[PDB]
C-alpha cells in the first residue's frame, strides 16, 4: 500500500548492454523523512556502472559506501544507497546506468526497496524489467485466482517427422489436437487473444467442441514474437488440459511450455516444392490419428 | 554440472523451533554425597545459532532453584539464511533474499545456489526448468542472493532453496515456512 | 518471683510449622507446659497437642512447634506453666506461599503455543501442593483463558499451554495466578504477542560509563557491537540517535542522529555535550535520564535490528547513599553503627568507596563488595533526636561529585528511666553459608545490678519463622560476650537476631531490655542445579547433532528444562525467571519491618516481626496489620 513513501523505478535503454535505472521517492509526511535506504537489487546479470555510482555520492545528502564502491562486474548484484533524508513536497529522484555483464535468457526482475531507517515496516518496494510491465512476473488471474506463466511460449523448434509427431501427440497427458483457423487476433498489454475456429478435432478432450467453434487461446505478449501467428492461417496444435482456463462450457486454452503449435501451409501452398513433403507428413498424421486413435 | 552434488541429493534443513526441550525429569540415579548426575541424549535442532537452556529444579528438602543458564552453539563455515518475511498476500510479488554464508578463512567457493520450483507460487522455476545462479563467495564473507516470487495460494505455505560448492563435498538447503494471507 | 515469657512470629501461618519459645526466668526444678491455640473470640481449639518441660539442664529454655489447620483472622495462643496462664492473640496469614510463573519464551506470534509452568512454594521455598487459580489476560485487561488446578502430588510443578488464537491483540499479555484461598495475593508474569521472524545477529549498546555526569566535557561515549547468534562479528551500518527521558515521557534529539559503520562488528558514536544541551542551566538536567537507540542493518540491507539502552542517569555525582539498612534508633550514651549503602547511579552497589561523617577528620571506612560500609560514632546520654550525614570521600573526584546523605535516630526508651540498655553488633563483611558470625552482646547498665544478668536470649527470624532459639551465657563483670553463630543456607537471603536480657532491678521492677540486628546473607540457591555438556569433548556441533546434556542436582530434585534460540532474546529479554527475583520476593515477605532496634523493648520484638508476653504483664503491642508500615 506504500503508506509512507511514494516509489516510481524506471528501466530505459542508455544512449554490453548498459541501460538507465532511475528510481524517484517522496516521503508523505508534512516533514521531510530523515536518514533513509535505497535498497537495490539488480536485475540478473547486471551491474551499476561505478563512475555513475561515484557521481552520486558525491551528491549531497547521500552517502554510498567504499565498500559499494569497490564491489565490481563481480558481485554487485545488491546495492544500498544511504540518503540524509527524503523530501516530502516533490520526488528526490537519482539514476545511474547499469551494464550486463553475465548474460542470460530468463533475467529475474530487479528491486527498489526505500525505508526511513527507524521503522523498516513503513516501507515500499517497485521491480522493474526491460519488458514486464513495472518489474511483474507474468500471471493469469481470474478473481481473486492466478496462475503462474513464467515458461517456454510453446513446444521446441532438427527436422519434425511424421514419427516424432505421432510420439509426441500420443503422450498420456495430451488432451486435445486440433486443425485451426485463425480468424481474429486481439492484442493487449499483458495477454494475446487468438480466436480459433477448430476445423478438425484430430484428438478430442475434455472440452467438447463442435465442428466449426471457435475456442480462444492465450499467450504471455513476450511470446508474441515467437508465435508470431496471423489471421487466417491454419495451425496444428495440441496440449494438455492442465491447460485450459475458466469453466466448462466455456473454457479457453493457454498456449504454455507444453502446447504444440505448428502452422499447416495452405490447400494451393501445399504444391510448391519445399511445402510437399511437410504437407503429405500433416496428411498421414492426420489420418493415423482419426481412426487409429493412440496405441496406449 | 561437473564436479558437484545433484539437486536431489541435498537434504533441506527444516527444524527451526524457537523452543524446545520443554521436558521434566526427576534426579533419581543412584546419588553420590547427595547428589544425582542425569545424562540426556539430545538431538540439536537445524538452527545454526546459540541456544540457552535453563533448568529449573524443584526438591522437597531444598525448595528451588533457577540454576545458570547453558549456552550452545550449532555452527557450520558455509550455510543458507533464507530471510523469509513473516507472512505474505496472495497474488503480490515479493522479493525474499537467501544469504550465503562462506566461513572458511582462507577459502573462497564456487557456489551453485538454487530456487526450487513449488506450485503454490510464481517464479523463475518451473517443473522443467531450473532456476540456478553460480556464484562466487570470499573468504569469510557473505552473498546475499534475491529471488522475486508471488504467493498464489493462502496458508502455510514453503520456500525452499539450496546450495552446494564445486569441487568440495560442500552443500546446505533451507526449506521454510511462511503464512499466505488473502487480499 | 518466676517470670513466664512466650515468644512466637508476629504473623502465624497456617499448615505450616511455626514455634513458640518458652522461658522460666529464675525457676528451680522442673516445669510443665502445655500450649494450646485457640480460635479468636470463643474457642474451636486448633491447635491442642503440644506440651514439653522446662528444665534446670536446658536452664527453662525450650519449645513446642505446633501446625494451624485448615475482619483479619486471629488466634489466642495460650501456655500454661505449671499453673500460671500466659496468653497472645496473634495475627493470621491466609496466605501459602509464593507462585513463580515460567513461560518457554518472552515474545510469541499468533497461533502459537505458550507453554507455562507454575511453581507452588511455601514461605520457606519447599513445592507445596495447593489449588491454584490462573487467568491469561490480554494487553486491555480482560481475562480470556481460566484454569483451576491443585498442585498435590505434583511436586511443586504445574504445566500448562494456551494456543494463541490467529486473530488476537498485539501487545503485552498477563499470566495472573493465585492460591485460591489468598486471592489478595496474586503473582503475573507478563509475555509479548507480536508478528515477528527471528533476527540472525544481536546488537548491543554500552556507554563507557553507566551514568552521565554534566560537566563532562567529552559527552555520553558509546559502543555498539553486533554479533551473529552463532559467534561471528558484524560488518553493517549502524544508525544511533540519542533522547532524554523524564521520567515517563522521552524528547528525541534530531541533532544526535548519526549513521556509522559498523566494522569487525564494532563501532563508536558520541553525544556531545553540546548537542545534548542545545537540544533542550545544565542542572536542569540532573534527576533525568538519556536513552541511546541503534539501528544495525547488515551491509547487504538482508537483515536488522534495533536496541535501545535507557535510564541512563545524569548526575553530579557517581555515587548514592542509602541508610536503608542503618536502625533509626540508638542508645543515649553508647555508641551507635551505620550500615551505609553505597550504589551506582543504577542501583549497583559500589565497591571500595570510601566513606565518612561529616567533617572527619581521621575516621572513614570503605564500602565493600555489597556496596555495604560501616561507621560508628558516640554518642550523647540526651533524648534529642539524633542526626547523622555521611560522605564520600572519593580521592581524585573533588568535593562537589561527592555523594551525600541525611538521616536522623531516634532514642531507645528504658523502663522506668533505668537508662539500662542491650547493644548487639557484628563485623561487617558478605556472609555465606559455611561461615561462622561472631555476635557481640554490650551490656549498659549500673555497676548496683549488672552482676544479676548471667544470660542473653537471642532469636533468629528468617523468613517469616523462628528459625533458631538459644542462650548466651554471661559472666558478672562482662561488658562483651561474643556468640559464634553458624550460617547456613537456611540464614538465605538474611535473617534479624534480636536479644534481651531481664531482671528485677529498681524498686522490684521488673525490666525487660532488648536489640536487634538485620544481617544480609549471600544469595544463592539452598541447593544446586548445573546444566552442562557431556560429551568430554570438542569444537562446535553442527545442525541436526546429537549430544549429551548432563544435569547435576539434589537426589529426588524434579528438573524441568527449555532451550530458546537466542534471537528471541533480541526481540525480548523481560519477565524471564531466575534466582534472584526469587528472593526479592522472599524478602519483600518479610514479617520484619526494620533494620532493627526499636523505640523500646517491645517495639524491638514487632519491629523484628515477633511477638513477647511475659507473665508480669510485660508484652509487645497487638500487630494487626499483615503488612509493614508505610
Amino acid at each position: 500500500t506504500c503508506n509512507k513513501f511514494d516509489l516510481k523505478v524506471t528501466i530505459k535503454p542508455a544512449p554490453k548492454n548498459t541501460m538507465i535505472l532511475e528510481i524517484c521517492t517522496r516521503y508523505r509526511g508534512d516533514q521531510d523523512a530523515t536518514m533513509s535506504i535505497l535498497d537495490i537489487s539488480m536485475m540478473t546479470g547486471f551491474a551499476p556502472d561505478t563512475d555513475d555510482l561515484k557521481q552520486l555520492a558525491n551528491g549531497v545528502d547521500r552517502y554510498i559506501s567504499k565498500y559499494e564502491l569497490d564491489k565490481a562486474f563481480s558481485d554487485r548484484n545488491t546495492l544500498i544507497i544511504y540518503l540524509d533524508k527524503v523530501s516530502h513536497s516533490e520526488d528526490d529522484c537519482l539514476a545511474f546506468k547499469v551494464h550486463q555483464y553475465f548474460n542470460v535468457e530468463l533475467i529475474q526482475p530487479g528491486a527498489v526497496k526505500v525505508y526511513a531507517y527507524y521503522n523498516l515496516e513503513e516501507s515500499c518496494t517497485r521491480f522493474y524489467h526491460p519488458e514486464k510491465e513495472d518489474g511483474k512476473l507474468n500471471k493469469l488471474c481470474r478473481d481473486e485466482l492466478c496462475r503462474c506463466a513464467e515458461e517456454n511460449c510453446f513446444i521446441q523448434k532438427d527436422k519434425v517427422t511424421l514419427e516424432e509427431r505421432l510420439d509426441k501427440a500420443c503422450e498420456p497427458g495430451v488432451d486435445y489436437v486440433y486443425k485451426t483457423r485463425l480468424v481474429k487476433v486481439q492484442l493487449s498489454n499483458d495477454f494475446d487473444e487468438y480466436i480459433m475456429a477448430i476445423e478438425q478435432t484430430i484428438k478430442s478432450g475434455s472440452d467438447e467442441v463442435q465442428v466449426g467453434q471457435q475456442r480462444t487461446f492465450i499467450s504471455p505478449i513476450k511470446c508474441r514474437e515467437a508465435l508470431k501467428l496471423e489471421e487466417k492461417k491454419h495451425y496444428l496444435m495440441w496440449g494438455l488440459s492442465s491447460d485450459f482456463w475458466g469453466e466448462k462450457p466455456n473454457l479457453s486454452y493457454i498456449i504454455g511450455k507444453d502446447t504444440w503449435v505448428e502452422h499447416w501451409p495452405e490447400e494451393d501452398e501445399c504444391q510448391d516444392e519445399e511445402n510437399q513433403k511437410q504437407c503429405q507428413d500433416l496428411g498421414a498424421f492426420t489420418e493415423s490419428m482419426v481412426v487409429f486413435g493412440c496405441p496406449n | 554440472d561437473e564436479d558437484i552434488i545433484a539437486e536431489e541429493n541435498i537434504v533441506s534443513r527444516s527444524e527451526f523451533p524457537e523452543s524446545w526441550l520443554w521436558n521434566v525429569e526427576d534426579l533419581k540415579e543412584p546419588p553420590k554425597n547427595g547428589i544425582s548426575t542425569k545424562l540426556m541424549n539430545i538431538f540439536l535442532k537445524d538452527s545454526i545459532t546459540t541456544w540457552e537452556i535453563l533448568a529449573v529444579s524443584m526438591s522437597d528438602k531444598k525448595g528451588i532453584c533457577v540454576a545458570d543458564p547453558f549456552e550452545v552453539t550449532v555452527m557450520q563455515d558455509f550455510f543458507i539464511d533464507l530471510r523469509l518475511p513473516y507472512s505474505v498476500v496472495r497474488n503480490e510479488q515479493v522479493e525474499i533474499r537467501a544469504v550465503l554464508y562462506n566461513y572458511r578463512q582462507n577459502q573462497e567457493l564456487k557456489v551453485r545456489v538454487e530456487l526450487l520450483h513449488n506450485p503454490a507460487f510464481c517464479s523463475l522455476a518451473t517443473t522443467k526448468r531450473r532456476h540456478q545462479q553460480t556464484v562466487t563467495i570470499p573468504p569469510k564473507s557473505s552473498l546475499s542472493v534475491p529471488y522475486v516470487i508471488v504467493p498464489l495460494k493462502t496458508g502455510l505455505q514453503e520456500v525452499e532453496v539450496k546450495a552446494a560448492v564445486y569441487h568440495h563435498f560442500i552443500s546446505d538447503g533451507v526449506r521454510k515456512s511462511l503464512k499466505v494471507v488473502p487480499e | 518471683s518466676p517470670m513466664y515469657s512466650i515468644i512466637t512470629p508476629n504473623i502465624l501461618r497456617l499448615e505450616s510449622e511455626e514455634t513458640m519459645v518458652l522461658e522460666a526466668h529464675d525457676a528451680q526444678g522442673d516445669v510443665p507446659v502445655t500450649v494450646t491455640v485457640h480460635d479468636f473470640p470463643g474457642k474451636k481449639l486448633v491447635l491442642s497437642s503440644e506440651k514439653t518441660v522446662l528444665t534446670p539442664a536446658t536452664n527453662h529454655m525450650g519449645n513446642v512447634t505446633f501446625t494451624i489447620p485448615a475482619r483479619n483472622k486471629f488466634v489466642t495462643v495460650q501456655a500454661t506453666f505449671g499453673t500460671q496462664v500466659v496468653e497472645k492473640v496473634v495475627l493470621v496469614s491466609l496466605q501459602s506461599g509464593y507462585l513463580f510463573i515460567q513461560t518457554d519464551k518472552t515474545i510469541y506470534t499468533p497461533g502459537s503455543t505458550v507453554l507455562y509452568r507454575i511453581f507452588t512454594v511455601n514461605h520457606k521455598l519447599l513445592p507445596v501442593g495447593r489449588t491454584v487459580m490462573v487467568n491469561i489476560e490480554n494487553p486491555e485487561g480482560i481475562p480470556v483463558k481460566q484454569d483451576s488446578l491443585s498442585s498435590q502430588n505434583q511436586l511443586g510443578v504445574l504445566p500448562l499451554s494456551w494456543d494463541i488464537p490467529e486473530l488476537v491483540n498485539m501487545g503485552q499479555w498477563k499470566i495472573r495466578a493465585y492460591y485460591e484461598n489468598s486471592p489478595q495475593q496474586v503473582f503475573s508474569t507478563e509475555f509479548e504477542v507480536k508478528e515477528y521472524v527471528l533476527p540472525s545477529f544481536e546488537v548491543i549498546v554500552e556507554p563507557t560509563e553507566k551514568f552521565y555526569y554534566i560537566y563532562n566535557e567529552k559527552g555520553l561515549e558509546v559502543t555498539i557491537t553486533a554479533r551473529f547468534l552463532y559467534g561471528k562479528k558484524v560488518e553493517g551500518t549502524a544508525f544511533v540517535i540519542f533522547g532524554i527521558q523524564d521520567g515517563e515521557q522521552r524528547i528525541s534529539l534530531p541533532e544526535s542522529l548519526k549513521r556509522i559503520p559498523i566494522e569487525d562488528g564494532s563501532g563508536e558514536v558520541v553525544l556531545s555535550r553540546k548537542v545534548l544541551l542545545d537540544g533542550v542551566r545544565a542542572e536542569d538536567l540532573v534527576g533525568k535520564s538519556l536513552y541511546v537507540s541503534a539501528t544495525v542493518i547488515l551491509h547487504s540491507g538482508s537483515d536488522m535490528v534495533q536496541a535501545e539502552r535507557s535510564g541512563i542517569p545524569i548526575v553530579t555525582s557517581p555515587y548514592q547513599i542509602h541508610f536503608t539498612k542503618t536502625p533509626k534508633y540508638f542508645k543515649p550514651g553508647m555508641p551507635f553503627d551505620l550500615m551505609v549503602f553505597v550504589t551506582n547511579p543504577d542501583g549497583s552497589p559500589a565497591y571500595r568507596v570510601p566513606v565518612a561523617v561529616q567533617g572527619e577528620d581521621t575516621v572513614q571506612s570503605l564500602t565493600q563488595g555489597d556496596g555495604v560500609a560501616k561507621l560508628s560514632i558516640n554518642t550523647h546520654p540526651s533524648q534529642k533526636p539524633l542526626s547523622i550525614t555521611v560522605r564520600t570521600k572519593k580521592q581524585e573526584l573533588s568535593e562537589a561529585e561527592q555523594a551525600t546523605r541525611t538521616m536522623q535516630a531516634l532514642p531507645y526508651s528504658t523502663v522506668g528511666n533505668s537508662n539500662n540498655y542491650l547493644h548487639l553488633s557484628v563485623l561487617r563483611t558478605e556472609l555465606r553459608p559455611g561461615e561462622t558470625l561472631n555476635v557481640n552482646f554490650l551490656l549498659r547498665m549500673d555497676r548496683a545490678h549488672e552482676a544479676k544478668i548471667r544470660y542473653y536470649t537471642y532469636l533468629i527470624m528468617n523468613k517469616g519463622r523462628l528459625l533458631k532459639a538459644g542462650r548466651q551465657v554471661r559472666e558478672p563483670g562482662q561488658d562483651l560476650v561474643v556468640l559464634p553463630l553458624s550460617i547456613t543456607t537456611d540464614f538465605i537471603p538474611s535473617f534479624r537476631l534480636v536479644a534481651y536480657y531481664t531482671l528485677i532491678g529498681a524498686s522490684g521492677q521488673r525490666e525487660v531490655v532488648a536489640d536487634s540486628v538485620w544481617v544480609d546473607v549471600k544469595d544463592s540457591c539452598v541447593g544446586s542445579l548445573v546444566v552442562k555438556s557431556g560429551q568430554s569433548e570438542d569444537r562446535q556441533p553442527v545442525p541436526g547433532q546429537q549430544m549429551t546434556l548432563k544435569i547435576e542436582g539434589d537426589h529426588g530434585a524434579r528438573v524441568v528444562l527449555v532451550a530458546v534460540d537466542k534471537g528471541v532474546f533480541v526481540l525480548n529479554k523481560k519477565n524471564k525467571l531466575t534466582q534472584s527475583k526469587i528472593w526479592d520476593v522472599v524478602e519483600k515477605a518479610d514479617i520484619g519491618c526494620t533494620p532493627g532496634s526499636g523505640k523500646d523493648y517491645a517495639g524491638v520484638f514487632s519491629d523484628a516481626g515477633l511477638t513477647f508476653t511475659s507473665s508480669s504483664g510485660q508484652q509487645t503491642a497487638q500487630r494487626a496489620e499483615l503488612q509493614c508500615p508505610q
